[PDB]
């Protein structure tokens, strides 16, 4: 007596389901990257330096050092 | 006195091998939507003792056409090898300080790969010949830029005293310096303990078990401790290398610590990169390492040759 009941979709319709390929860009530009490279390495070139004129230098200080203790 | 720095040494190692195998699991476990070994103790604490234990009790065979003598000297000669790498490893003193660290330990790992390449041969099996013929190509593609990038890398250090990458690196790491040999060498570092993308002489997918197939229990587990431990070896040797912890003279635990972080996070960057990418052909390595990696890699010895005499950075101790 009541009325029929099946499985159906609400009425209406149903909410639309995506489907198509979604990959973003996310991404920087080349010249962004690669000169954020050449300032790194151009930063630890110099910091190099510096320390390793210094580890000369020390370098020197203690052969001479050995030199004093040699007679 | 100092057998018992040799084992406070050696058995670490092997304990931190076990436990580096459970930390793969998980991590790949995890990066996989699922969780890995959490029943075998908690949290799968556990689980390498059951592995070992097993493993051990287990019965080995020799199979019926192999040659005995190289067939047991093989995972010998591997495991030892393993052990022996991290002597001379400052951290931030080594157990042998060598005035030549770094060929050494190119030397030493050279003579690993014969392991493989005897074990394979003398299993007198198909796949595991086809194995150690790959290992032999790995070993073709790798080895040369691999000596010349630490070729490179060490003319800013002055020698290859392992000790003296710690003075070099007081005020910056020489990764700010070397990045692009950096990449370089961790690509052949990769290559270089079999590992994916580059795993190779395993070759599971194509080959089943590649060299090690005929390996049953007791020797099978020799072959992957070494491996591990080659891993972990690399991983820290790559840390002293190219990330210069700050040393204190009279603090070394600082130094200590802070080295086994980075070489921890190597690590857990290898078992990322294995659980990211598929396996390379072993043609295309060996054109990867030789079109793409050798050009660079001479173009940038020239460049770190020529930048100390141009700066006037030459370092000390000739
Ligand atoms: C002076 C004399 C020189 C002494 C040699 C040293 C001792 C080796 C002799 C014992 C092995 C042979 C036993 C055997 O045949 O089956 C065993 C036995 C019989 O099996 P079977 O099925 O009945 O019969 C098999 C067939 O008869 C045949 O089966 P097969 O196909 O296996 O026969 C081949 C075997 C048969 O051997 C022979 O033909 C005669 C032995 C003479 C070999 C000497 C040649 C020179 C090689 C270079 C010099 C090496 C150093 C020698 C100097 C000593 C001072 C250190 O030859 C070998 O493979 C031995 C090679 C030894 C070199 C190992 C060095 C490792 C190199 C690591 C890198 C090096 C770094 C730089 C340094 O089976 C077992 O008991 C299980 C395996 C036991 C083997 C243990 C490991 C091997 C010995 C260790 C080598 C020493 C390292 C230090
Ligand atoms: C995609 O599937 C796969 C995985 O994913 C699930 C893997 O993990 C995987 C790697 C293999 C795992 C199952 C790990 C296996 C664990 C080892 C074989 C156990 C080794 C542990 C011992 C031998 C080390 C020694 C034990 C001691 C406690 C160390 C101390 C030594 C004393 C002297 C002190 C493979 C190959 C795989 O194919
Ligand atoms: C425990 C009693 C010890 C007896 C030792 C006998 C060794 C032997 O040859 O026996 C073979 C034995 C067991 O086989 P089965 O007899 O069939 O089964 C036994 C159970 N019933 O096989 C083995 O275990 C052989 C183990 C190798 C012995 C160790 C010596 C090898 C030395 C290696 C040198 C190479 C070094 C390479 C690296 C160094 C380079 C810097
Ligand atoms: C195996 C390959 C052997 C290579 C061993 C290299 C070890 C090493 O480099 O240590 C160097 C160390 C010190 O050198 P420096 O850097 O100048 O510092 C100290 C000076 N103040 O030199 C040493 O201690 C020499 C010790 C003796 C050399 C060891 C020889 C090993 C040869 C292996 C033979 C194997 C056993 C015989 C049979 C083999 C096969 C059965």
């Amino acid at each position: 007596a009541s009325k029929v009941k099946q499985d159906m979709p609400p009425p209406g319709g149903y909410g639309p389901i995506d489907y198509k390929r979604n990959l973003p860009r996310r991404g920087l530009s080349g010249y962004s990257m690669f000169a954020v490279g050449i300032g790194t390495l151009l930063f630890g070139y110099w910091s190099m330096m510096k320390w390793n004129r210094e580890r000369r230098r020390l370098q020197i200080e203690d052969f001479e050092a050995r030199i004093a203790l040699m007679p | 006195m100092f057998m018992i720095n040799i084992l406070s040494l050696i058995i670490p190692i092997l304990l931190a091998v076990a436990f580096l195998t459970l930390v793969e699991r998980k991590v790949l476990g995890y990066m996989q939507l699922r969780k890995g070994p959490n029943v075998v103790g908690p949290y799968g604490l556990l689980q390498p003792i059951a592995d070992a234990l097993k493993l051990f009790t287990k019965e080995p065979l020799r199979p019926a056409t192999s040659s005995i003598s190289m067939f047991i000297i093989a995972p010998i000669l591997a495991l030892s090898l393993a052990l022996t790498m991290w002597v001379p490893l400052p951290m931030p003193y080594p157990l042998i300080n060598m005035n030549l660290g770094v060929l050494f330990m190119l030397a030493m790992s050279s003579l690993a790969v014969y392991s493989i390449l005897w074990s394979g041969w003398a299993s007198n099996s198909k796949y595991a010949l086809i194995g150690a013929l790959r290992a032999v190509a790995q070993t073709i593609s790798y080895e040369v830029t691999l000596a010349i990038i630490l070729l490179s890398v060490l003319l800013m250090n002055g020698s290859y005293t392992l000790s003296t990458l710690i003075t070099t690196q007081e005020h910056i790491w020489m990764i700010f310096t070397s990045w692009p040999l950096a990449m370089m060498w961790f690509i052949s570092t990769l290559a270089e303990t079999n590992r994916a993308p580059f795993d190779l002489t395993e070759g599971e997918s194509e080959l089943v078990s590649g060299f090690n197939v005929e390996y049953a229990a007791g020797p099978f587990a020799m072959f992957f401790m070494a491996e591990y431990a080659n891993i972990i070896m690399m991983n820290a040797f790559t840390a002293i290398l190219f990330l210069g912890a700050s040393h204190d003279p009279h603090t070394p635990e600082l130094y200590t610590i802070n080295f086994v972080l980075k070489t921890l996070a190597l690590t857990i960057t290898f078992l990322w990169i294995r659980a990211s990418y598929p396996r390379f052909r072993y043609d295309q390595l060996m054109h990867l390492l030789w079109k793409s990696f050798l050009p660079l890699t001479l173009a940038l010895c020239m460049w770190h040759i020529s930048l100390p005499i141009m700066t006037a950075s030459i370092p000390p101790q000739s």
